[PDB]
């Protein structure tokens, strides 16, 4: 049993509670119900307007989110984008659809212990706030991702 | 050490611990005697200590279990018990090179139905004996502090060994009394989808019978004559259907 | 040592899962059961990916498996 | 099978004065063989420089045989052929009854003889007349050596002699 | 002084014993990913059989004798049943022991002593560094003899060089006794292993474009 | 099947002085055999270091059978071979009287002697003539050793020899 | 084949004091016979200025013989037949004890003579009457030879005698 795995590799509760304390009170929404984990962000801390674009202060936000999503044993994540109502339906889409691609690909490129990764981005067609005055500062404009915990 | 070995034989050619390595001889081949008594009393009380444990908290859940374990539903009304049936699916063996055998299923018959007086019951499947030894008996004892303590620590091995021997009897009892349990639903479930032959049984019945001395009023007998087997009519078989 | 640290403290160890369960309603990361998921690569041992070692000792250095091959790395040498 | 004079442990669970000689038996532990148990005795020393135990009647449990391997004992751990025991049994209670009994003789003789040149009379008498039985009968139980003595919880070494299998 | 030369032989051997098993372990995927066993398989779960190639062969027996040939092929290991595909582990994890004990029957004593105990020892752990990489290089060229065995035989049967293997499946119905029943015998067996055709002509030629 | 060699446990209810040798049973209270009782005898060593007891005539009951295996004894809880008795039994009375005898000759030559440089002569008189028949039966009676006598009320632990069935 | 006289290298790990011979084994290491291990004993000369090993029961691993090539033992890296031991172990013990003991004996007969040209008188007393005692007695003990003593922690060498296979 010493020999034997005693635990799995860097797994600390104290530091899990301690990163997802850090994202609440940063802003950036993190949920936990049974098995199933939800994470939301904002666009406005990850792109400029109305473009799929990253800048440089957002590898910090995105190495907590591996660091966080790395800590457990998974099979499969399902991110998704969304979008404000801009211009029309093939642009907002494909901007989605852009988004997650970039940020899938650069959490595979990190240290990611999953083995199925999914993109799925509508665009301003599941608003969650009626209220619609911004546009990249509306808080409907989001990205998620979501999870379920493996044994 | 002997893993960074270079640094380690650069090391141990200091003098002292030429020195401290001598001593531990006497220390080894006192302490495997040691550690090997310390195992088997823990084995044995934490052993018994989970066994009675394990009983008791059975006893408190008697009502379920008895329950569940219905045979009175199980029986045959000639108080004949249903026989225990196996089966599997999608078989196949390679036998050696050049030589395969698949089948889809297979079916066993593993134990022959026959008559029964009194249904029985779940305790004799999932009761754990309990013997307490009230006798711990140590010749050898421990000199110093350290063989004291790590005599304490593998007798708690040995405590963690005996409650998993515990543990694997009992789920070893669980899975021979689901089987036979299983054995009779198959046989229930057969019998529904005839392709097993029911059992028959004659009787023969004689008045009044003996001598002048001992008498019966009447003296009923009866013989099985058809065992419980399987069909090969295989275009003789009902199948179902649900909505 | 102590894994339901920042938490409730221990409950249990559902073996059913073979992992612990806190006082807090959350998974526990620590192991409890022999029978339980582990994710390992490293093995120790020789005359691996075979019988295992021979149950006789030969008289010489060499070690030999089951199906009868020859470990010589774990075998004694010259 | 077992090579022509090779190195095997035993633990010791029973002492013994070495008095008497008589079946003394240790236990192997480990090795080829295990749950063994082997009767043996010792030899009574004119010299208490050393002590050694020779073990005949060896028995492996599960199967009833009886190999008959004769072989000697050391003490480990230091690879000599000592035992860990006293040797200064009674060399200063016989050495001080017959320096005693002595030292009585010279007494009550010398204060007998300077007497030319009744409490003190007296202890010429005592002294002189209990010098000298003391002093033949500490003579004669002069001769009882040293022993010593194996002790019931200190393992010991067996080095083969011949083979068995 | 020799028995501290052969413990540093051991020493060394298991040292790089260790490390090439974590290189080996470090690079897992791209393994199962060059050796497709599982591709390489045939449809009736049969392990396609091995052959070894030659070309422009030469010999003297004696004098006044000479045997030549062009190229040559050889059947080493016949096409049998398999059940699950091998993989890489089966032949390059080499295993792997600690000795964590040295007893020291010579320890030093003198400088002199712990100085050719040094040396000596070095030179022991150089020796199993040598070992350890003769091992890899024997297992590896092992496995690279099978692997083109197994694509040998492929390229030959899509040249028609061997016939392929034939199989014969029997299948009856229900079976048994009134208490031990099987519902359905089907029975798999190869009558023909794969094996060269001497008959050139049906022979047939390949272009490059 | 007995082990060659192990240790059996055997119960002491009688008493006897190490005088006259005699058949002396102890009763076995543990291991397969139950009701099982074992009688033999003690020998006199020369030097009183310890005192044991040989097992020969060992009886199982319920059938007739009557096996023989030998063994010897050692104190409980010491893993030791002495007995737990006294051994001064008979040092000081021999040696009062042998000393008593010395001195009243002693007397009677010493204050013979010193008569140059009635009742006092009369003293002198008795010491004289009564030292040297009691000196000399006193050193006929010396040679009497010390006694040692077992309890009713200690058991004993009993190593085995050989095998029996 | 071993040739006729020549000179193996053994690791010898367990030592004795030469009081009690007995089975001692050693391991040897080179040649052609590896993991070899041979059993054997010393002699008491009669001058202590050197000590020899028989050895005489010869094992080799891999077939279960036991060969009898018998040789004897050389100091290693030293080309002489002495053993690094100790000469000077009970010499001063009893001479020291007899000399006490003849001044003893002395100084009280002389001191007893000088009186004609109390505490004195007993100082005459104790010497003259416990030297004549411990004389006899260190007379007695004085032939006690000084022993030798092998270590566990050198190797010997074994110069052959026959030839074997």
């Amino acid at each position: 049993v010493p020999k034997l795995p005693c635990r799995v590799d860097g797994a600390c509760d104290a530091t899990i509670i301690k990163m997802m304390t850090d994202l609440n009170k940063k802003g950036i929404k993190v949920a936990s119900v049974g098995q199933n984990y939800l994470i939301s962000i904002p666009a406005s801390a990850l792109f400029a307007d109305q473009s799929p674009r990253l800048n440089w202060a957002s590898y910090s936000l995105l190495n907590e989110i591996a660091a966080f999503l790395k800590q457990f044993r998974k099979i499969a994540i399902t991110v998704t984008s969304y979008s404000s109502k801009y211009v029309s339906v093939k642009r907002e889409r494909a901007l989605t659809l852009a988004r997650s691609r970039v940020v899938s690909e650069y959490l595979w490129s990190q240290g990611v212990d999953s083995r199925i990764i999914f993109t799925q981005g509508l665009g301003s067609d599941k608003p969650i706030t009626s209220y619609t005055l911004g546009g990249d500062r509306s808080p409907n404009a989001r990205v998620e991702i979501t999870f379920r915990r493996a044994v | 050490g002997d893993t960074g070995s270079l640094a380690g034989l650069q090391a141990m050619a200091d003098s002292k611990y030429t020195r401290a390595q001598k001593k531990q001889k006497m220390g080894k081949i006192r302490e495997m005697a040691l550690k090997e008594t310390a195992l088997s009393v823990g084995a044995q009380a934490g052993l018994a200590w989970r066994a009675k444990i394990i009983d008791e908290q059975l006893n408190k859940q008697a009502r379920n279990l008895d329950a569940i374990y219905d045979f009175n539903s199980l029986v045959l009304e000639h108080n004949i018990l249903p026989p225990v049936l196996l089966e599997g699916r999608n078989t196949l063996n390679l036998a050696d090179a050049q030589s395969i055998r698949i089948s889809d299923r297979t079916y066993k018959v593993a134990k022959q139905a026959h008559f029964i007086t009194t249904p029985p019951t779940w305790r004799q499947y999932l009761w754990m004996d309990y013997v307490k030894p009230e006798a711990p008996n140590v010749t050898l004892l421990p000199k110093t502090k350290a063989e004291k303590e790590i005599w304490c620590i593998y007798t708690e091995r040995g405590w963690k060994n005996g409650i998993d021997q515990a543990n694997t009897i009992l789920e070893e009892n669980i899975a021979r009394i689901k089987e036979d349990f299983g054995g009779m639903i198959l046989y229930r479930k057969l019998l529904a989808m005839n392709m097993v032959s029911p059992p028959y049984v004659s009787h023969t019945d004689l008045g009044v019978t003996g001598d002048g001395s001992e008498i019966h009023i009447d003296d009923r007998v009866l013989r099985i004559t058809a065992l419980p087997e399987l069909n090969v009519n295989s275009a003789e078989w009902r199948a179902a259907v649900a909505k | 040592d102590g894994c339901c640290s920042k938490m409730g403290g221990i409950n249990y160890c559902d073996s059913s899962a073979g992992r612990l369960v806190c006082n807090n309603g959350f998974y526990s990361t620590c192991y409890c059961t022999r029978h339980a998921v582990m994710d390992l690569q490293f093995l120790m041992g020789c005359c691996l990916w075979h019988g295992g070692v021979y149950p006789q000792l030969n008289s010489s250095g060499l070690v030999v498996c089951n199906d009868g091959y020859v470990s010589e790395e774990c075998s004694l040498q010259k | 099978i077992i090579k022509t004079g090779d190195i095997m442990f035993a633990v010791l669970d029973t002492s013994v004065n070495s008095d008497e000689p008589g079946p003394i038996l240790a236990t192997i532990v480990t090795g080829k063989l295990k749950g063994s148990k082997l009767i043996g005795s010792f030899n009574l020393p004119s010299n208490a420089d050393k002590m050694v135990i020779t073990f005949n009647t060896m028995s492996i449990p599960g199967a009833e045989k009886t190999i008959s391997i004769s072989a000697y004992a050391i003490d480990p751990n230091t690879a000599r052929t000592a035992l860990a025991s006293r040797t200064n049994h009674h060399y200063l209670m016989r050495y001080g009854s017959l320096f005693a009994s002595s030292f009585l003789q010279g007494f009550g003789n010398a204060f007998q003889s300077a007497n030319t040149t009744s409490t003190l009379e007296n202890a010429v008498i005592g002294l002189a007349t209990v010098g000298k039985a003391w002093s033949q009968q500490a003579q004669q139980l002069f001769n009882t050596p040293t022993t010593v003595e194996v002790y019931s919880g200190t393992g010991l070494g067996i080095l083969f002699t011949q083979d068995v299998t």
